[PDB]
């Protein structure tokens, strides 16, 4: 069995949430995802999608993917990441927006 | 018709206690354990509950209790048996699924454990 | 069966088609029984300056997709394709996600912001 007494502040796992690290590419509406995540979320490329964070915040970043991310991460740089309120390690969940 | 209401009849002023204004004292003591039992039966009307629920044992164990402490061990038994669906419910999905919202069913294991706490 | 993506001024949607066989004229067809859009508003293309203009006569310019007989699977129209499509007047493209506006933090009210 477990310990129920404090079974609400753990998270979930899902598929539509990552976690963040550090990255390469440095555009301020850029992050880089890998190609399976894209294939698991049906998302495809230039598509620009939502980035929900701590204390609700959220803003909009393009995705792109590369081989070199995993994909259980996100490869979030420090800007986006600093907007987000966020530090490496944490989760983040992520949508699409479909009006620009 | 004047009904007063008051917890140790000695702190009021002695003055209220002549013939003719407060002539009529009642004490409404400590239930025993068909008193809890029946506190129990009428606070656990409307919460779903599951056929183990042994109301008995925990008219028995509990002693010293009250009314009021009654109603909240019924809703501490509540709580906790939410908490233990807690595990599988997702807070940030607001719809919650109808067959999980008519699953749950509190026991007499919550029961127990809410007594203990 | 083949998705391609619709980018518009207001913003990107999604259409499923049979395939690339069809030409242009039944991908509009199928934009207008699915998307509601009407036929003589659709514009089709592949540059994305096309949605840049502000006249259906600059739309139908960019020829590349206005012609309805060009076959689809003369543009190498793939699964995730890219399309630009533009229409007169402005939408709301549906499946919008809740956002919250910002520096809606932290409301502490106060007894004397009350007063």
């Amino acid at each position: 069995k477990k310990d129920f007494s404090t079974a609400i502040l753990e998270r979930k796992k899902s598929p539509n949430r990552l976690v963040v690290d550090e990255a390469i590419n440095d555009d301020n509406s850029v992050v880089s995802l890998h190609p399976a995540t894209m294939e698991k979320l049906q998302l495809f490329r230039g598509d620009t999608i939502l980035i929900k964070g701590k204390k609700r915040k959220d803003t909009v970043c393009i995705a792109l993917a590369d081989e070199t991310c995993e994909e259980p991460k996100i490869r979030m740089n420090k800007v986006v990441r600093s907007n987000l309120r966020v530090r490496l390690g944490d989760v983040i969940s992520v949508h699409q927006c479909p009006d620009v | 018709i004047v009904m007063g209401a008051t917890n140790r009849p000695n702190s009021i002023d002695p003055a209220l206690r002549r013939f003719g204004r407060f002539d009529r004292e009642i004490d409404i003591g400590v239930p025993d354990e068909i008193g809890r039992l029946e506190v129990l039966r009428i606070h656990t009307k409307n919460m779903k509950l599951a056929e183990d629920v042994d109301l008995e044992r925990i008219s028995k164990d509990t002693h010293g209790y009250v009314g009021a402490d009654l109603a909240a061990l019924c809703t501490e038994a509540a709580l906790q048996c939410i908490r233990e669906k807690m595990d599988v419910i997702d807070l940030e999905d607001d719809s919650i699924d109808a067959e999980i919202l008519n699953s749950m069913a509190v026991t007499n294991e919550h029961f127990h454990t809410a007594l203990g706490n | 069966m083949m998705m391609l993506r619709i980018r518009s001024r207001d913003g990107l949607e999604r259409v499923t088609a049979e395939g690339a066989h069809i030409t242009v004229s039944q991908l509009k067809t199928l934009i207008a029984d699915q998307l509601q859009i009407p036929l003589h508003k659709q514009t089709l293309s592949t540059n994305r300056d096309l949605l840049l203009a502000k006249t259906p006569a600059d739309l139908l310019a960019f020829t590349d997709l206005t012609d309805p007989n060009l076959p689809l699977s003369s543009l190498n129209l793939g699964h995730g394709s890219m399309l630009y499509l533009a229409y007169d007047g402005e939408r709301s493209i549906p499946g919008a996600p809740p956002v919250t506006p910002a520096g809606s933090f932290g409301r502490k009210m106060t007894v004397d912001d009350l007063i």
